[PDB]
């Protein structure tokens, strides 16, 4: 939901009663899962945001088409390049 | 020697009257003059020497055998031996087999470098001694 605030280890997984390497490794698929969530949390709000900008510049450049007019052919110009990348 | 160092002449005094006295095989016998010498310094050094690197190289198993066999066992050799000792289920935190094994021939050498101080030599090994125990054949020369 948040993919901004860390949370890391928030109640005691650290249990003596079993093995340590069961706990070293239980503690280490915690921070996997963790690194794992926050990645694929990034990556498909990236591509929403990604997928509706470019719809967006579909739209647009359709609509700005149909009259010729030296303003729609340089908001044209400025809107030819890709959307692909955050840069 | 042991109990020679930092106590009273009297200690002493009451010490030899309690160490002299052996009755092995049912025959008494005393310790004559025990007295400080500097080979008796050596004997003491190398044994504090070899008392301190088996208590640095005993692990947590074998400090805690005894207590993990108290707690749930009952004898008289149990409880001779536990009296002698001081007063302070779990899972062990971590053992090992090959650093285990290093560690017992190690603390094998060390006891070694122990036993060495009381056992002298053997000089003869008996076969066969007469019956009136005034004579025996033996080997080993």
């Amino acid at each position: 939901r948040n993919m901004f605030c860390v949370k890391p280890l928030d109640l005691n997984l650290d249990r003596h009663a079993n093995t340590a390497l069961v706990n070293a490794v239980n503690k280490l698929v915690y921070t996997g899962r963790l690194i794992m969530n926050v990645r694929r949390s990034w990556e498909e709000l990236e591509r929403k945001c990604l997928a509706r900008i470019q719809e967006r510049c579909k739209l647009l450049v359709k609509e700005l088409r149909m009259c010729l007019s030296f303003d729609s052919n340089y908001c044209r110009n400025i809107l030819k390049h890709a959307v692909e990348n955050g840069d | 020697g042991l109990f020679s160092l930092d106590r009273s002449y009297e200690e002493v005094k009451a010490a030899v009257q309690q160490l002299q006295t052996i009755t092995f095989r049912d025959a008494t016998f005393t310790i004559p003059d025990p007295v400080i010498d500097q080979h008796l310094l050596i004997d003491m050094k190398t044994a504090c020497l070899s008392m301190s690197m088996v208590a640095n190289l005993a692990s947590e198993l074998t400090m805690t055998y005894v207590r993990k066999l108290a707690l749930e066992d009952s004898s008289m050799l149990l409880v001779k031996c536990q009296e002698l000792l001081m007063r302070l289920p779990a899972r062990p935190q971590h053992v090992s087999p090959d650093d285990e094994i290093a560690r017992l021939s190690a603390l094998f050498v060390m006891l070694r470098q122990l036993d060495d101080l009381i056992r002298e030599q053997v000089v003869f090994t008996v076969c066969d001694v007469s019956p009136d125990n005034k004579s025996a054949t033996c080997i080993f020369k």
